């Protein structure tokens, strides 16, 4: 039966094992006699598969971290209240969202750093903050700095609630393997009682709280005479008075006259034109139609009671002439390996953060948000970047599964096995597709440089010279702006402005428009395809072959992240699936990169910008990416030359921290080349030297210092170049965003 | 405060980050009684 | 030089030339370098042991 | 042993694979390893994939002398099958008797075994390369 | 007075940098109500700029076509205080830190665990250890004296030439 | 190929032959040792230089020591 | 069902016997291509090719060309396909000298007279080819 | 002359280098 089956006071509550540093480990527990012990200490910390055989014990151990997590988690949803409540100009902006600056950090006079209190309107002087919470919170319905202050309250409640079962979920009463490996339970929980009840409540917070508040808002109540949502819960008459379908009551729920709440439950689409955002009636509806779907599947997979379905037995059933055995062994797998399940959530969990970036520019959920341009941006680039690093995270655990995990009498002639068996067809394959796209999608722009500095622009590749239409999207973009009468009749208005239709404008900016794809669109979207398939390839032979290769037949005895195998075959560098990893790393970032200048410099030509009285279109860069995208000088010049110029003129100005992040965000970039190209001889060599300079001085260390390890030198080199990457981004984006928009 | 939670606050990274806590405190306090010193 | 002896290493290639240890075992006869220091410097490999010669040890105190 | 191989012993049953010898190991030189089993059972390829090796007499073709060593490690290591042996056979079809040459292990000294290899001193006494510059020798 | 530089106090370039900061901040004080926290915050700034400029007229400091306080370090006494009284102010600490590091270095290795004693720090010694080496000069000079702070290099380890 | 060599600091602990993935080294008897035994590298000509016997080699420098030289496919190691 | 087995019942030979590797349409549509069509002489292997390709090299030059809008754009295809023509069988001459450069038996493309005979036979047809297609370019009016 | 660019730059540019990294290719490929 499916029950709850749990050990008590499985491990006693101490210091001694804080004091003992490296105790979770054989070769740790010893004590240091290297430099190398201090760094593997923290390298090891979270391995528990190495620390512990028992599978039981791994479980408990991923169990209470995950509650530590969510007791990080909401300390963090904590910070974002609490300083909302206290040191924000967030009552200012709800009362002019359009003029006022959204600032909920304030930093302190002590070294000349108070000039970054800018001008953010409302009476305020503080740093510009850019994640939207002013508007999530206007969404939400918060009118008052009370509630702020009161939910932080809470959301401290619930870290040390978070925290205490933790320490309850180990130290106490520890499950078991049997409760853990419920997954048919788990599913069905996390499906129906997760998920279903999540946004059911939700749903019901909106209907009865997000609906009224933001209505009267938008109507022109200011937040002060603003009903409390204590009294609109059950103020029947009040919600009847805005909302008519409610003075029925629940009797058109129970019974199946549902068409008679169509006022506050909705499937208008669109904008909303007051807020330039998504209606918030059609989030609800949204919010009750998926809480009923989630349920409904909730109750799919097989429990203590006969009903429901077996995931082995459905698995099994799935195998054909070309798949052999089929899925058969994979239930086992993802129910015996940690390893298998975080890779594959991973994946999942990166393909949604970025799909969370594609919708939410396109479609603006919450109020101002759109108009809030550096919000826009930091949000979408934010997502896509936890996105790509997700994605590799899970191509890293997939690769950990292979080399710890894998075993053929369970995988045998199974999917699994029959991918390793042609492993060598699938990467050639992609390694020609990946030379293919390159060499096209990149060639076209190297092209188009080079017959502009010949003077030839009747040869370029050019929306006027030889035309590469995307014909597919603008058939789907057409297909999704006649949607709307034909294919979605109940259907208002579009899903998204930016397919098709108006230009929704709040006041004179913009919030959002249609979004023309002409060819400099259709090569940066081959562009965005060949770098996703370059890093598929990188990350995919990096899994496929952690195994072994023709090069190293036992790759797999020598571990998951090893340095090499010595200078032999000509030199066997960087083999292992830990190195795969580190090389895909640097290649969704470059995939990123490109995706999120492509965003910026298409939303500040042709989507951003302003709206006069007549209808005088004017945008931040003015339309320039259809004719200067089209070249690589193009990029370097009308992008990074013409907008750094807010980011380098930013000093003696509130956006001075950004010039002073940009700066060393570089120098972190160019730092991490000393470990990218840099090797340990010499760096041990250096060492011995600087030891010999200690020891003449009798104050040589006990801990001998070392060189990094080589697997250390790549990770810290891989660290230092994506933190001055992404940070020479992010003060760019801000600067640039916040100076302009 | 056991002598293993003693231990464990004498262990390098924790007095690490006391000491340079304290460091940097002392500095930043110095320089608001005695801001903009670009001399002695 | 002496079992439980410090000795100063003298062999070039050695990880711990003009270094001390501490002499465990002499051997008898066949081994060419019948001393086995023990140290506690672990060198790159990880070990702290090694079989040294007499003429490549120079005792600097006895037990 | 002996420099031959019965060549017709049944082989494990395995569904193929992509990292078999290619268009070489036929040209140049191909590799076989044969061993015996208690029972029919199921371990992994050097190339990737698995197969079953047969009850008894098992046989097997590779391209890497460091593939068949690596299966073998394998062998020795999870099912104790310590009777392998590893061949050579070349296109001209000479088969060559390579790794328990002497019918042991390496790593179990035998009496017969005479050094290849040997230097006299320690590591640190090699001549220097400018002793032997212009000439055909080396510092070892 | 000396590089062509003119004493601060003097200088119509460091004037109007004064000015320009204080007509900049006044400018951007239109945005706040007399009597808010922010308007008092850019009065204590405001006065604080000011009394910078002040002092740096004040202290003696030399201000080049620019505009800007240079510091001349050539060793004159004139300006002993922008280089020379600093530099052994950090040398006295930097003494300290390293006379404290290399004393508790010394007591740890005699320690029956000193590789434990690295990272495990003995707070209690490693206090007094602090606290002596605040005398470090006479002490590293006796260290000198009585060769017991130079190793002789026949007993470190060398790498083959 | 590469040069295999073995000098006489070897303490007979059999562990370079074992490190051994081709089969290069073997034990055979030695009067200096006290084991009574060395390593030798008789099939120098299968060496693919990964140095595995130089990892595994616990003397304080390396009586296993491996130079590189001549390459073959053999030594490249390449199953084509 | 089973439609990925050994190939040639080898289970260690580095292939696999799939629907598209070795199914009866992939069989009859190479071995009855030219450089694999039984009874054909290296001239008439090397000829079809030549013609094959030749006939087709033309087209990128005439139309995405930089004289495609001009009234000899036809011609500069023409004479771009006779240089990458040339360039092509001067690199067959190349390998064939590097690849046989010790070889008797003729009659057979792994040989130094076979493979001779055989770019002579690209050769020729790929003139005749960019030759051909010019020919129906200028006339295409006709269909 | 303005003649000898048009003789000389293809020639020594196309013809000689082809021929030469032939030449080269077909040597390295002797024995
Ligand atoms: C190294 C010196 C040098 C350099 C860099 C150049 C460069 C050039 N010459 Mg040349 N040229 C040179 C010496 C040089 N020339 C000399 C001394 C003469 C004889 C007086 C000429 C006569 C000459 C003529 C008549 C023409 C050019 C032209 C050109 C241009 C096209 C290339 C060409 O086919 O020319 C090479 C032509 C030759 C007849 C061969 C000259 C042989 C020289 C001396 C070889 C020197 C080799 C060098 C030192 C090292 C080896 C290089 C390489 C193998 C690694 C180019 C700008 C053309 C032009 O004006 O285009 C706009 C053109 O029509 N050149
Ligand atoms: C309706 C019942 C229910 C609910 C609400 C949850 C909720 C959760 N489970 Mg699940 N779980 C359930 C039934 C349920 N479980 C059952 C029946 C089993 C046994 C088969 C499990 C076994 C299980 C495991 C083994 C794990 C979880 C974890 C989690 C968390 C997933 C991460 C997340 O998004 O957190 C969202 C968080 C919130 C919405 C905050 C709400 C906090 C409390 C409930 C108030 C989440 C709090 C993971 C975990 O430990 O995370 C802490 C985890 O590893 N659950
Ligand atoms: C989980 C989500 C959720 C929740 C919590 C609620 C809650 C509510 N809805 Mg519903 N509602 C939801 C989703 C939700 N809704 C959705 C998805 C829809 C769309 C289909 C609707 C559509 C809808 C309508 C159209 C209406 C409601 C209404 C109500 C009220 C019903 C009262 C009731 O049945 O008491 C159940 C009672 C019991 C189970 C018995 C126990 C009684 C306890 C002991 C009383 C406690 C009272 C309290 C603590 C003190 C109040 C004091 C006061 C002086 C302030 C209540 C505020 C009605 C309303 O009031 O609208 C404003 C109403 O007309 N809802
Ligand atoms: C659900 C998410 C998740 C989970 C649960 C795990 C869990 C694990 N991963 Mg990880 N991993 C993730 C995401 C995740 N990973 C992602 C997104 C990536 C892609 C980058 C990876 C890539 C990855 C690799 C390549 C490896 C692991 C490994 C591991 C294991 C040990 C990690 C450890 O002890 O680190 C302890 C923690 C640290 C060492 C600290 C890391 C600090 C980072 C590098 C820098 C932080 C910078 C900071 C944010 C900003 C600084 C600002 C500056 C101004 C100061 C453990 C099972 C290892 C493993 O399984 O080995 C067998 C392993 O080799 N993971
Ligand atoms: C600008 C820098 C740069 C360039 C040009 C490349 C190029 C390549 N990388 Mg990448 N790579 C880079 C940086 C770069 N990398 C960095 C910094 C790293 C370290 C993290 C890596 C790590 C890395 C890995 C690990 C992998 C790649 C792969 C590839 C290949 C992708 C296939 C492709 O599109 O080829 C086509 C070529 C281009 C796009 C270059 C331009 C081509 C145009 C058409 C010019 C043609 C010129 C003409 C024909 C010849 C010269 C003319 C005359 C002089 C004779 C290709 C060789 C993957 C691979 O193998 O792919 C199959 C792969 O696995 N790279
Ligand atoms: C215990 C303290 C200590 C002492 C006395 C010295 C002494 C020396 N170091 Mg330094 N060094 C130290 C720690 C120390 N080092 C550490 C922890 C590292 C690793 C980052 C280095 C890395 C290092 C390098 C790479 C080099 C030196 C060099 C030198 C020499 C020149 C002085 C200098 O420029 O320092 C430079 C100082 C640093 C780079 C940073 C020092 C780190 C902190 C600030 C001090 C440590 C104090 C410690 C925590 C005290 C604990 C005691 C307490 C418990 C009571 C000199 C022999 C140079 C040399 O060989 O010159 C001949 C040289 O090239 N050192
Ligand atoms: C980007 C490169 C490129 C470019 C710009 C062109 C340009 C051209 N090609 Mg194309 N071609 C290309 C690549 C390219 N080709 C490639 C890669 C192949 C091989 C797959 C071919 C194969 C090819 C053939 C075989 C023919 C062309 C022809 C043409 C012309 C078409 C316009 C015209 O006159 O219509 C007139 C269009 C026609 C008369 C119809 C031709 C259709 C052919 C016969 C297709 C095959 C039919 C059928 C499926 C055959 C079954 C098998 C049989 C054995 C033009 C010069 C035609 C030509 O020479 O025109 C005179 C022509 O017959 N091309
Ligand atoms: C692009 C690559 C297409 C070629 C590789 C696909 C080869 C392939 O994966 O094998 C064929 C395989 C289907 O195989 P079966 O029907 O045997 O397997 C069904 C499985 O779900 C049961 O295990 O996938 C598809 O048909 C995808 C076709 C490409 C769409
Ligand atoms: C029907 C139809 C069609 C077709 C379609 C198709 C052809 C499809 C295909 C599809 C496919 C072709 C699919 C696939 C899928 C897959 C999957 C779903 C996978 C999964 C995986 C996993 C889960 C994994 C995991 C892992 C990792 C990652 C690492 C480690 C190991 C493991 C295994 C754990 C069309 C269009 C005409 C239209 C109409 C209808
Ligand atoms: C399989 C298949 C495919 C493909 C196809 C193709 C690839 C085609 C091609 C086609 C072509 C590509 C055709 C051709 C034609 C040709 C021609 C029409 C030629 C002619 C020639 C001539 C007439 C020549 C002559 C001459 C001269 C003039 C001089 C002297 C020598 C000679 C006699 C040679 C597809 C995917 C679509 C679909 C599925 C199936
Ligand atoms: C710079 C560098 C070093 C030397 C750098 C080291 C050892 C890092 C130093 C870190 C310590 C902890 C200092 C941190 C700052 C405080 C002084 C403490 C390596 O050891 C190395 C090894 C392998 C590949 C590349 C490299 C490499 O690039
Ligand atoms: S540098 Fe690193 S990867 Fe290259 S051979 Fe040496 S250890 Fe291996
Ligand atoms: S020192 Fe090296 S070669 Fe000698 S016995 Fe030990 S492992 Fe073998």
């Amino acid at each position: 039966k499916v029950r709850v089956i749990v050990d008590k006071d499985p491990v006693a509550t101490s210091f001694e094992k804080w004091a003992q540093p490296g105790h979770f480990s054989r070769t740790l527990a010893k004590g240091p006699k290297t430099t190398t012990w201090i760094w593997n200490l923290h390298a090891d910390a979270h391995d528990f598969d190495s620390q512990t055989s028992s599978l039981e014990d791994i479980s408990r151990k991923i169990f209470s971290a995950h509650f530590g997590q969510l007791a990080i988690i909401f300390l963090w949803v904590s910070q974002a209240y609490f300083h909302g409540a206290r040191f924000s100009n967030y009552s200012a902006w709800l009362l002019n969202p359009t003029s006022i600056k959204p600032s909920a950090q304030v930093v302190w006079p002590v070294v000349g750093q108070e000039i970054l209190n800018g001008d953010v309107g409302g009476g305020f002087s503080g740093v510009q903050i850019t994640s939207g919470v002013f508007q999530m919170w206007r969404a939400s319905g918060i009118t008052n700095e009370t509630e702020l202050y009161w939910t932080a309250m809470g959301g401290l409640m619930m870290s040390a609630l978070m925290v205490f079962a933790g320490w309850f979920h180990y130290h106490k009463a520890a499950p078991k393997l049997e409760w853990f490996q419920n997954v048919e339970s788990m599913m069905n929980h996390h499906l129906a009682g997760l998920l279903g009840l999540g946004c059911l409540s939700w749903s019901g917070h909106q209907i009865h709280i997000s609906l009224p508040i933001n209505k009267l808002l938008d109507a022109g109540v200011a937040p002060q005479e603003i009903p409390l949502p204590h009294e609109l819960l059950f103020n029947q008459d009040l919600m009847a008075q805005l909302y008519p379908s409610f003075k029925k009551g629940l009797l058109p729920f129970f019974t199946l006259n549902w068409g008679e709440y169509s006022d506050f439950l909705t499937f208008k689409g669109g904008l909303n034109p007051i807020t330039g955002s998504l209606w918030l009636s059609d989030t609800a509806h949204h919010h009750l139609a998926l809480a009923v779907l989630f349920i409904f599947a909730g109750h799919m997979y097989r429990t203590n009671w006969g009903i429901g379905h077996s995931m082995k037995e459905i698995l099994e059933a799935h195998k054909g002439p070309l798949t052999g055995e089929g899925h058969k062994g994979l239930y086992e797998i993802l129910t015996t390996s940690w390893h298998a399940q975080l890779a594959i959530n991973l994946a999942m969990m990166g393909s949604l953060s970025i799909i969370v970036a594609h919708h939410m520019y396109a479609m603006p959920p919450y109020p101002y948000i759109a108009v809030d341009y550096p919000t826009q941006l930091s949000l979408f680039t934010h997502h896509m970047w936890i996105g790509g690093f997700c994605v590799c995270g899970a191509a890293a655990h997939g690769a950990i599964f292979m080399v710890r995990d894998y075993s053929p009498v369970q995988s045998y002639n199974n999917l699994l096995d029959r991918v390793l068996r042609h492993r060598d067809a699938i990467i050639s394959h992609l390694n020609w597709v990946c030379i293919f796209l390159g060499t096209h999608s990149f060639g076209l722009y190297i092209h188009n440089d080079t017959m502009r500095a010949l003077g030839r622009p009747q040869d370029m590749f050019s929306d006027k010279a030889i035309q590469l239409q995307p014909i597919f999207a603008k058939w789907v973009q057409s297909l999704h702006t006649l949607a709307p009468g034909n294919t979605a009749p109940n259907s208002l208005a579009t899903a998204s402005y930016a397919f098709g239709g108006d230009v929704v404008a709040v006041n004179g900016k913009i919030a959002m428009m249609p979004i023309q794809l002409g060819t400099a669109d259709f090569l940066v979207h081959h562009i965005h395809a060949f770098t996703i398939h370059v890093t598929v390839l990188i990350l995919l032979k990096g899994v496929l072959f952690a195994r072994s290769s023709r090069l190293i037949p036992d790759k797999a005895n020598l571990g998951f992240r090893f340095p090499c195998d010595g200078p032999g075959r000509g030199g066997t560098c960087q083999v292992s699936a830990w190195d795969h990893i580190f090389l895909g790393l640097f290649w969704m970032y470059n995939c990123i990169s490109v995706v999120i200048f492509h965003f910026s410099w298409k939303m500040q030509s042709d989507v951003w910008g302003t709206i006069s009285e007549k209808g005088k279109i004017t945008h931040i860069t003015g339309g320039n990416f259809a004719n200067s995208a089209l070249t690589i000088n193009g990029w370097l010049r009308d992008f990074l030359w013409s907008q750094a110029s807010q980011v380098i003129q930013s000093y003696g100005s509130a956006l001075s921290a950004y010039g002073i992040i940009f700066l060393g965000a570089h120098f972190i970039w160019a730092f991490s080349l000393m470990f990218l190209f840099s090797g340990r001889g010499y760096w041990q060599e250096l060492i011995e030297s600087v030891v010999w300079a200690h020891n003449k001085l009798k104050l040589a260390p006990a801990i001998q210092p070392r060189a990094l390890s080589i697997t250390q030198g790549r990770a810290v080199g891989l660290a230092h170049y994506l933190l001055g990457g992404i940070g020479t981004t992010w003060s760019f984006f801000l600067a640039r965003i916040i100076s302009v928009g | 405060m056991s002598k293993d939670l003693l231990k464990y606050l004498s262990t390098a990274p924790v007095l690490l980050t006391a000491w340079m806590s304290l460091t940097a405190g002392m500095i930043i306090e110095i320089q608001r009684f005695f801001p903009d010193s670009l001399s002695f | 030089i002496e079992r439980g002896s410090k000795v100063r290493v003298l062999r070039p290639e050695s990880y711990w030339f003009q270094e001390c240890g501490s002499v465990a075992t002499i051997a008898k006869g066949g081994d060419r370098y019948p001393v086995v220091v023990r140290f506690e410097k672990v060198n790159y490999a990880g070990v702290a042991t090694n079989n040294f010669a007499l003429d490549e040890l120079g005792e600097v105190e006895a037990p | 042993t002996s420099d031959v191989l019965n060549l017709q012993i049944p082989t494990p049953t395995f569904g193929g694979s992509t990292g078999g010898w290619l268009r070489a190991a036929e040209i140049e030189e191909k590799y076989a390893i044969t061993w015996t089993s208690k029972k029919e059972q199921i371990f992994e390829m050097p190339t990737s994939g698995a197969a079953i090796m047969q009850k008894g007499e098992n046989l097997l073709y590779l391209a890497k002398k460091e593939q068949c060593l690596a299966l073998s490690t394998q062998l020795r290591t999870l099912f104790k099958i310590s009777d392998y042996k590893i061949y050579r056979i070349f296109p001209n079809s000479e088969v060559q008797y390579l790794h328990p040459k002497d019918g042991v292990f390496p790593e179990k000294l035998n009496e017969g075994r005479i050094g290849v290899g040997n230097v006299g001193y320690s590591i640190g006494k090699n001549p220097n390369p400018v002793n032997v510059k212009f000439t055909g020798k080396n510092t070892f | 007075d000396v590089s062509g530089l003119t004493p601060c106090k003097d200088s119509a370039v460091f004037k109007k940098r004064l000015d320009g900061s204080v007509k900049k901040l006044q400018a951007r004080l239109a945005n706040y109500t007399e009597g808010t926290p922010a308007y008092l915050a850019l009065e204590q700034q405001i006065d604080q700029t000011k009394a910078r400029f002040a002092k740096y007229g004040d202290k003696g400091l030399l201000c080049g076509a620019d505009g800007l306080p240079h510091l001349i370090a050539d060793g004159r006494p004139d300006h002993a205080g922008e280089f020379v009284i600093p530099a052994f102010g950090f040398l006295y600490i930097a003494g300290w830190i390293g006379w404290a590091g290399r004393s508790y270095l010394q007591f740890s290795k005699k320690t029956d665990k000193p590789n434990e004693n690295e990272i495990i720090i003995n707070v209690p010694v490693a206090l007094g250890m602090m606290s002596g080496a605040f005398l470090w000069p006479l002490a590293a000079w006796k260290e000198l004296i009585n060769g017991q702070l130079l190793v002789p290099g026949d007993e470190v380890t060398v790498s083959p030439r | 190929s590469h040069s295999v060599r073995v000098y006489d600091t070897c303490i007979g602990c059999t562990q370079c032959v074992r490190a051994c993935p081709c089969d290069v080294l073997e034990m055979v008897p030695w009067d200096g040792c006290k084991a009574g035994q060395i390593a030798s590298a008789p099939r120098a000509e299968d060496c693919i230089g990964c140095k595995r016997c130089e990892t595994a080699c616990p003397t304080d420098f390396l009586s296993v020591r491996v130079y590189l030289g001549s390459e073959t496919t053999r030594s490249l190691g390449l199953t084509y | 069902s089973e439609f990925v087995k050994p190939y040639n019942n080898d289970p260690f030979v580095g292939n696999l016997s799939t629907p598209v590797t070795t199914s009866t349409a992939t069989k009859l549509y190479l071995g009855n291509l030219p450089i694999y069509r039984k009874g054909l002489s290296p001239l008439l292997r090397g000829l079809e090719i030549g013609m094959a390709h030749g006939y087709f090299l033309i087209g990128p030059f005439y139309i995405l060309g930089p004289l495609r809008n001009s009234p000899n754009a036809l011609l500069v295809g023409l004479f771009s396909a006779f240089g990458l023509i040339l360039i092509l069988t001067l690199g067959l001459t190349i390998y064939g000298l590097a690849s046989f450069q010790g070889t008797e038996g003729g009659e057979n493309l792994e040989s130094a007279k076979g493979w001779r005979n055989f770019t002579s036979g690209f050769s020729i047809g790929a003139f005749g080819g960019a030759s051909v297609a010019y020919v129906l370019l200028d006339n295409i009016s006709f269909f | 002359a303005s003649f000898l660019p048009s003789i000389l730059t293809p020639v020594v540019t196309l013809v000689f280098p082809g021929l030469m990294f032939a030449l080269f290719f077909v040597l390295i490929e002797q024995e």
